[PDB]
């Protein structure tokens, strides 16, 4: 007829908690050598077996924007990076002024030739040497009008470090695991914006195959929604928050080269060797990169007609980036080693009028968009690193046979009674990349003990 | 509800169900409190799953429930902190809402708990030094 | 097996023999389980003795039978896992070969442990809450 | 030592009173026993933390004395040890100097414990087998 | 092809001998038989936490 | 006068000292009489009782 205190020990609640996640890889990127990407000889191997199991009644609140995965996520590739280039050749005695003149009788003109002074193994002698150095990572060191003085622009602000030439930056796919005691909620709901409750929430002890892509504009390989465009913005309101679509079907890109002759091998101080570009044989033509017209317009037009649902009477326009320096207005990445800065003049070139406009033929598939991409060597990613990575050259052509899951649009201040708001395209940190990777995902911590009344008195 | 098909639950597989069928899973989601930037990030983890369970496995120890999960005690239940029914409370809910409405009021639970342990223990001394 | 009297070393003495000097050899086996480049080992064998301990005691405490060393429960045992003789069994092999014939079934086994443990306390709250 | 009401003082705030008296602090003061290279120096204390704990719940589990606090045995107390009278003991003085008193004769005891728990586990096992 | 780090003339090289420990949960078998040849079975095992 | 910002190496400026304007006159300290001496007078009278 009373009520006593009964203690339950496992008992499924939660509270919200931050700790420190697994890495998971396959079982395939262990049996190479030492230092390959990142993931040889730290992930454990996970049993190819992934119990997910689905919950009856839960209902959870979640929210894209407030995580920790997205921070830890960032602090760990920093971390890494920065450990890469641990083991590294410093090129320090590469700050001596360049003598360039033009590649040849009209050549390349985007590549200069500076040829330099260098120091052999021998520090009593120096060798004259040469090699090709690209455009955008030389300066003109004059104090007058003097057009065979040159100098690297790394020589001026911090250094740098040449990336070992053994190490490959291919985004291997990582998982996250949970601690014991710890557990991973994951929303499977088909409407969910990013923000908001979820009636379909699971249990994943670790998580789905992320690649560690690099990006500013287009995102690159990576999962794609479900059923239709779902767009995640904070608020929508102000014009500061990165507002980022998720793409329901992938369309094709490539990017290609013209033929380096080989990697040149100077030889710098006691067994220090930096990689340098040799002669382009053959003829000098441009890197570019193609995405089919078809495909990118009623891609673009889908993804219009999903963004009026939040904006009723107004006509969707898009253009240009809003002006820069090129790390910041063209869409940059990194995949066969080599780092491209591509603009993206002709893709965002259109508008939206509420009125659908169909594509009825196929014969016409030839016709294709062509990007004027520039490749830089000297690398200032992440502020705060030492973002001076000297990336080798390579020896052969280069395809980049990709495919596209996403954007990350801003929309632009309007005027007054404006109806024409446009969108631009913007980079910016990598947390956009993998919150828009990691939006299904949410830690919690496991309290197994509990208190409840009952009839159960305890005998003395 | 005894029987739910494969017990793979993992910490949570009936965090929806009534209290009367989330009080015979309690074995399943007890099981698993256990079991280079990466290589410490792996080995911070398990140091503090070692503590999270021990500090459990003290504080359920201290007031003489050893090893039971469902175990008993002789607090008398207050009836300033649910102010429902009994049946109500076992049939009408689950566990996530009775930490909802729990949350303010545990430390006065475990400190009663914890004096009625200790009353229990010098009783139980008495009793065995009057033979 | 009880034999032995002086008993400083322990460890696996009785691997090997015949069941029936190996299952009341365990009263006086007991348990020896806990009884720079080098800097960075000695933790990690540390953690990982801890880790194992805390594990199996974990182990024999969800079946509720912790502290005892012989554990009689009321699992019953189906015949599609021995298919065979008691006594054969426990007067003709060894540990070692009968775990190679066992370890197949070892998860189910512990389920049902589990199950009927948590049984157990079910009945016993109530039993003990009927008065 | 009851009427405190709010324990936050540990064993440091109940020493010095007599041991009638400090044997009733004991649940929350024994709670209070777990809450680059400074990191490991760091997890290296927690490990050690760890282990002197664990070293301490296996010394209570060698001779059956685990999960309770006032835990009293069947192992006669030699009068060479003490040789005074035991109201002076509980009610004329503290625990530190009982600590400086007893400190020379305590592995006799813990052996004597731990044999007294080997017989009583033979007794069980022969109580066991005759029903 | 390198560069050196020069030895500082404290340490010596001296072969300090050493035992290798399991750690605690672990044992070490260790094979007693005078005519083993390396790969094969054994016939008077023991077991010793730490080698010699 | 300011830090004068000499730059050696790649991004590895240090910073002596620039000039200095107006006049110069000497860096001190100063520390009252009375209350040095009374402080010192009580230290005096604090140690008379270790020394007879
Ligand atoms: C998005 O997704 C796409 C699709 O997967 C990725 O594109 C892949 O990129 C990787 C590198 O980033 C490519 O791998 C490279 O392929 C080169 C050509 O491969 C052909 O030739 C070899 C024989 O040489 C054949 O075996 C092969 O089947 C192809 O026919 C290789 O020459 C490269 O070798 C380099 O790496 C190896 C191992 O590290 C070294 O031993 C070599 O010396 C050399 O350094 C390399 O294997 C891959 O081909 C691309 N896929 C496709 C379909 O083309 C994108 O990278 C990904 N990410 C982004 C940001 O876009
Ligand atoms: C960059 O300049 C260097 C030096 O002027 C060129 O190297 C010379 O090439 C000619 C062949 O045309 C040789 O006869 C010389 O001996 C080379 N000079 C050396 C090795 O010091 C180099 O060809 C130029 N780069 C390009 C792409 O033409
Ligand atoms: C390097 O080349 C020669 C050989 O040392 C030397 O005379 C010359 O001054 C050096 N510097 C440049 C810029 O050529
Ligand atoms: C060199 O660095 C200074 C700052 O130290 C900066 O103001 C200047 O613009 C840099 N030079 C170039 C060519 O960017
Ligand atoms: C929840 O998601 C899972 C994912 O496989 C799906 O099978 C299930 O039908 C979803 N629930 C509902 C109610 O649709
Ligand atoms: C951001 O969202 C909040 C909540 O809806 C709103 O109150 C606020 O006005 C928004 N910010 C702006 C700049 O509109
Ligand atoms: C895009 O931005 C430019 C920059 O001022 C502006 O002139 C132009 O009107 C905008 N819209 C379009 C459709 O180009
Ligand atoms: C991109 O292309 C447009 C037109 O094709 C050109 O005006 C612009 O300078 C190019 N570069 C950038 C960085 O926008
Ligand atoms: C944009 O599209 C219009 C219409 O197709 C075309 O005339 C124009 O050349 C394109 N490019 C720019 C940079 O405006
Ligand atoms: C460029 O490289 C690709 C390798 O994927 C090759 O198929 C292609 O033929 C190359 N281009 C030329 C012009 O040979
Ligand atoms: C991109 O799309 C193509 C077309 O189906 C597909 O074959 C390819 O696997 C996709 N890329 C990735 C990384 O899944
Ligand atoms: C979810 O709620 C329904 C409605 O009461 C219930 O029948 C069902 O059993 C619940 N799911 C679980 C897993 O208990
Ligand atoms: C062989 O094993 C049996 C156990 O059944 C044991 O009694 C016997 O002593 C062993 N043989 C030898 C030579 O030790
Ligand atoms: C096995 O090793 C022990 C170690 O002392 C030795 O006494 C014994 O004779 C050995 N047995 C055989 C058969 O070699």
């Amino acid at each position: 007829e009373n009520l006593w205190v009964t203690v339950y020990y496992g008992v499924p609640v939660w509270k919200e908690a931050k700790t420190t996640l697994f890495c998971a890889s396959d079982a395939r990127a262990y049996e190479k050598e030492v230092h390959n990407v990142w993931a040889t000889h730290a992930c454990v191997p996970t049993d190819p077996s992934p119990q997910e199991l689905v919950l009856g009644n839960v209902t959870e609140n979640f929210n894209m924007w407030k995580n920790d995965m997205v921070d830890q996520m960032h602090e760990d590739i920093i971390s890494l990076w920065d450990q890469s280039l641990k083991p590294c050749v410093k090129l320090t005695p590469l700050c001596v002024t360049l003598i360039c003149s033009d590649a040849g009788s009209g050549g390349v003109e985007e590549m200069k030739n500076c040829s330099f002074n260098t120091t052999t193994e021998i520090r009593d002698k120096e060798k004259k040497e040469y090699a090709l150095f690209y455009k955008p990572d030389i300066v003109p060191l004059s104090e007058t009008n003097n057009t065979s003085e040159y100098r690297l622009i790394n020589c001026n602000t911090s250094a740098c470090t040449q990336a070992c030439p053994k190490v490959t930056f291919e985004p291997i796919p990582i998982h996250y695991c949970a601690p014991a005691g710890y557990a991973i909620l994951k929303c499977n709901d088909e409407t969910f914006n990013g923000t908001g409750p979820c009636s379909n929430v699971s249990t994943v002890q670790c998580t789905h195959g992320i690649r560690p892509v690099v990006s500013t504009q287009l995102l690159l390989n990576g999962s794609l929604a479900e059923k239709e465009i779902v767009i995640r913005s904070e608020n929508l309101t102000n014009n500061a928050k990165i507002i980022i679509v998720h793409l329901h079907t992938p369309v094709e890109i490539v990017c290609t080269r013209p033929n380096n002759n080989t990697r040149k091998s100077v030889r710098i101080g006691p067994g220090q060797t930096f990689y340098a570009t040799g002669d382009i044989i053959g003829d000098i033509k441009q890197a570019h990169c193609n995405i089919s017209e078809e495909k990118w317009n009623d891609t673009l037009q889908k993804v219009g007609i999903e963004l009026q649902k939040h904006f009723p009477n107004k006509t969707i326009k898009y253009n240009q980036s809003a002006g820069g320096d090129m790390e910041i207005t063209t869409h940059s990445f990194n995949c066969g080693g080599e780092f491209f800065y591509c603009n993206t003049s002709n893709l965002f070139n259109g508008t939206y009028n509420g009125t659908y406009i169909s594509t009825n033929s196929s014969a016409n598939s030839t016709s294709t968009i062509t990007l004027q991409c520039r490749i830089k060597q000297i690398i200032n990613m992440w502020q705060g690193v030492g973002r001076c990575m000297y990336a080798p050259p390579i020896a052969g052509n280069i395809t980049c046979r990709s495919n596209i899951t996403g954007l990350l649009l801003t929309r632009d201040g309007g005027t007054n009674s404006n109806e024409t708001e446009t969108f631009r395209p913007a980079g910016g940190d990598m947390r956009d990349n993998w919150r828009s990777e990691l939006y299904k995902y949410k830690v919690v911590k496991i309290e197994p003990l509990g208190v409840a009344p009952t009839r159960c008195k305890r005998r003395v | 509800a005894v029987g739910i098909g494969a017990v793979f639950l993992g910490f949570l597989g009936a965090a929806g169900s009534t209290m009367g069928a989330a009080s015979m899973t309690l074995t399943v989601q007890a099981r698993n409190l256990l079991s280079t930037v990466w290589g410490i990030k792996q080995l911070q983890a398990r140091v503090l799953a070692v503590e999270r369970y021990l500090r459990d496995q003290q504080l359920l120890g201290i007031w003489g429930c050893s090893g039971k999960l469902i175990c008993c005690t002789n607090v008398p239940w207050n009836s300033s902190w649910s102010n429902r029914n009994l049946s109500e409370i076992w049939d009408n809910m689950t566990w996530l809402q009775w930490d909802k409405e729990i949350s303010n009021y545990t430390q006065i639970i475990y400190g009663l708990l914890e004096e009625s342990q200790n009353q229990q223990e010098k009783n139980e001394q008495d009793l065995l030094a009057l033979d």
